[PDB]
């Protein structure tokens, strides 16, 4: 329900250019419903954000490439 | 004439048959990997260093 | 996440958790016979792309803040 909640209302920033200050809503987990977190002081570094995105599409592709696997027996 | 050399070995057959085997199991274990669809393969060393 | 941790400092837990989701959903998609060859081509395009919509769209400048927005910062770490 609050993911939803949260979609609708940035659905809704995105769509209806009058609404765009709605995009600042995150979640307010102590009450647990959708909360402007940029007026509630909820901020994080950009560079947070677009590196964990880079560095996890990278290794998300990487384990992607392989379909096969040998594993040799240890020599000990 | 009719009949020829018996070849009574036919442990060279069976060598040349072990051979031609052994060399399509490798092309077949290596023949995903070809191309622009192709995929990598995991191999993971008796030390425990692995490669993609 | 070492990485993660090494070059940023935070989130941590956060890039773990999304690269193991994007492997399953990306998973559940080559069981429907979707080649990985155009799942990686789509993650590649959506990541540049989300890339680029935060960085156009969701950024907000410090300057209008001030020293409200560090402790913000901070007290959100
Ligand atoms: N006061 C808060 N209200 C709502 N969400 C928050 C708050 N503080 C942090 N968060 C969110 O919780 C998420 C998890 O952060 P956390 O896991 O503690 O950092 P890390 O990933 O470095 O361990 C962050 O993405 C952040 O957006
Ligand atoms: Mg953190």
């Amino acid at each position: 329900d609050l993911v939803a909640k949260l979609r609708a209302f940035h659905n809704e920033a995105q769509v209806n250019p009058e609404r765009k200050n709605l995009k600042w809503i995150g979640l307010d987990l102590s009450n647990g419903k959708p909360r402007d977190n940029k007026q509630a002081g909820v901020f994080e570094p950009t560079i947070v954000k677009v590196k964990s995105l880079k560095f996890a599409t990278e290794a998300a592709i990487t384990i992607l490439r392989i379909d096969d696997l040998i594993k040799l027996h240890p020599e000990s | 004439r009719g009949k020829g050399a018996y070849q009574d070995r036919d442990k060279p057959a069976q060598i040349r048959f072990s051979n031609i085997s052994a060399a399509k199991a490798v092309a077949d274990a290596i023949r995903t990997s070809l191309g622009p669809k192709g995929m990598d393969k995991m191999i993971q060393d008796g030390k425990g260093d692995v490669t993609i | 996440a070492d990485l993660q941790d090494k070059e940023v400092g935070d989130g941590t837990t956060s890039v773990v958790i999304i690269a193991a989701e994007l492997l399953k959903n990306a998973d559940e998609l080559v069981k429907q016979k979707i080649h990985p060859t155009s799942v990686i081509s789509g993650y590649r395009l959506a990541c540049k792309e989300a890339v680029r919509y935060i960085n156009e769209n969701l950024i907000v400048n410090t300057d209008e803040l001030g020293r409200d927005c560090l402790i913000n910062a901070a007290k959100t770490s």
